[PDB]
RNA sequence: ACCCACUCGGCACCUUACGAGAAAUCAAAGUCUUUGGGUUCUGGGGGGAGUAUGGUCGCAAGGCUGAAACUUAAAGGAAUUGACGGAAGGGCACCACCAGGAGUGGAGCCUGCGGCUUAAUUUGACUCAACACGGGGAAACUCACCAGGUCCAGACACAAUAAGGAUUGACAGAUUGAGAGCUCUUUCUUGAUUUUGUGGGUGGUGGUGCAUGGCCGUUCUUAGUUGGUGGAGUGAUUUGUCUGCUUAAUUGCGAUAACGAACGAGACCUUAACCUACUAAAUAGUGGUGCUAGCAUUUGCUGGUUAUCCACUUCUUAGAGGGACUAUCGGUUUCAAGCCGAUGGAAGUUUGAGGCAAUAACAGGUCUGUGAUGCCCUUAGACGUUCUGGGCCGCACGCGCGCUACACUGACGGAGCCAGCGAGUCUAACCUUGGCCGAGAGGUCUUGGUAAUCUUGUGAAACUCCGUCGUGCUGGGGAUAGAGCAUUGUAAUUAUUGCUCUUCAACGAGGAAUUCCUAGUAAGCGCAAGUCAUCAGCUUGCGUUGAUUACGUCCCUGCCCUUUGUACACACC
């Protein structure tokens, strides 16, 4: 699927004076960008990245 | 393919004659003119053309065929 | 005799390589542009050619010595990637087999291909990957074929003719298949729109698919493709991408000079499954209520009622969510990837089925889908086009996809009576309910429907029930044929289709062969759509009834992947 999502297909035949070529392009648009559709290949799991953490400081609370 | 056979007699065309024709109108010493072959009462065709002469036959030609006056 | 250490001198092998090489490799092929221990011998692009000539040896065959003219841009070496092999090793699959199913092969006809036949019987395609294929079910059309008849719809430029008419049309007759003025007789008409000539265009289902685009089939029911940083190699290149194990998968685990990634596989998307959770609906349905019928009466039971109202969303529809991740546990396994089993579960075979699908290859098919196209052919007695009729169906026969059967798990007659995917009429005649008439096919009057609203609950067929038939080519079977009635269409003859009566063949389960298939599958069974004015024994889908047998293998066949040989690279055509 992501082929419609995402690549642009087109033929157009190039008639010149020995026969006639057919131009093939595909265009393949950054997902990233995609404004209304998935913003992304179906293939790609991102991990949020943790954080250090400076523990213990025993007990202790805090009061309001 | 083949190519070629044919008995012969190969097919013309038309002509459409030639004549110098209208001579026909008559017109007297100075200058009264008479019309040779009465014209036509189909309001398509103004009296100006002509009806042509065969046997019982007279016939407006500027209608394409069009209508039989026989007199 | 044997063991252990040593040492000369032998035949070798091993690993390394400071080193050497164009490499393969080499303790010499090392100590060579940092070039000299001594010495012998041979070579100087290939072919001509170890030829000719001489000499010399020999019994001989022949040996040693040994040229040139001419010809020619490569011959050649080692290694690399490929492609191929009638080598070797591993795998993968019901277009392979195993265990079986249903058959095809035999018959009748249907249908395509050949062949013959023909005025023509238009043509493409010929192992899988040509042959119910070109959506190819051709009565006209289509249509290209044949027998003939018209028309230019021959742009434009020049020239020529020419307003004393360049050209156009035609009534009747002749003529013609024809109410074509095609042509001719006759003689009006038209008015510079044509005509004629040359250049130049134009059309063509004419050629070329071995000139092309595009698409498509095949390889492929396959698992392959590449780059970053690192290791090797002067180098093209390799390693990564691999013994093994696992998987449908270069899917993974694992081993590991590799590490870590991308295309492709997966993910993804579509459809069939599950939601008493969510938002709802007189174009979907349920319960209650009235209005109401029937039977029972003691409350009951069985229907009627596009709105007489109330409510609801289980069933139907489709939005949004959820759900499965092979989960739990257990066996098995390098206790790795996994695999197998049990419970749970709508679902646990890639959940079932599809859609998409990398790099590359083929002289695969398609110029006959295209106003996609090169070049060739042809272009007015046309290979343009249209009109009339015939033809593609022609029948001694070979082949292929099918259809209907040989019956008693059946035919026939009643009777029960149940699906799902579809499709339907505007500037129109599509889907058809209902009422009559008709044995039937059909007709005729009306009617709803641009459709979740009407056809339609598509009351489909197998199938289930009670009968008749009773093993007899029988009431199985319905080919072939006659006579009539009807529908489509301008047209039905070579019989479009449908009905009625009659006629009643072959075929008593099919030789060698050979196809398809693993679960709601196979097989049986009908329906809708495509085609379509009329015609399905075809196809695309659909649903109904619903098995036996695998859950393995490499034996046959087929194809991958290594290894390997190569003098092939236009690559074994
Ligand atoms: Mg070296
Ligand atoms: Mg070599
Ligand atoms: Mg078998
Ligand atoms: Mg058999
Ligand atoms: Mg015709
Ligand atoms: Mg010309
Ligand atoms: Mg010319
Ligand atoms: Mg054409
Ligand atoms: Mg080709
Ligand atoms: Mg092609
Ligand atoms: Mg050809
Ligand atoms: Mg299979
Ligand atoms: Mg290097
Ligand atoms: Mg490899
Ligand atoms: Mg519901
Ligand atoms: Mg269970
Ligand atoms: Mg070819
Ligand atoms: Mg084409
Ligand atoms: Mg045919
Ligand atoms: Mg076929
Ligand atoms: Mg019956
Ligand atoms: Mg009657
Ligand atoms: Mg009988
Ligand atoms: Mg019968
Ligand atoms: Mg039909
Ligand atoms: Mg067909
Ligand atoms: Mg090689
Ligand atoms: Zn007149």
């Amino acid at each position: 699927q992501p082929v419609n999502d995402f690549i642009d297909t087109a033929t157009r035949h190039v008639l010149m004076r020995q026969g006639v070529l057919g131009i093939k392009v595909k265009i393949m648009r950054d997902p990233a960008k995609s404004r209304t559709g998935p913003k992304a290949l179906p293939d790609a799991v991102t991990i949020i990245e943790p954080k250090e953490e400076e523990p213990i400081l025993a007990p202790s609370v805090k009061d309001y | 393919k083949k190519v070629y056979t044919t008995p012969k007699k190969i097919k013309h065309k038309h002509k459409k004659v030639k004549l110098a024709v209208l001579s026909y109108y008559k017109v007297d010493a100075e200058g009264k003119v008479t019309k040779l072959r009465r014209e036509c009462s189909n309001p398509t065709c103004g009296a100006g053309v002509f009806l042509a002469n065969h046997k019982d036959r007279l016939y407006c030609g500027k209608c394409h065929s069009v209508y039989k006056v026989n007199a």
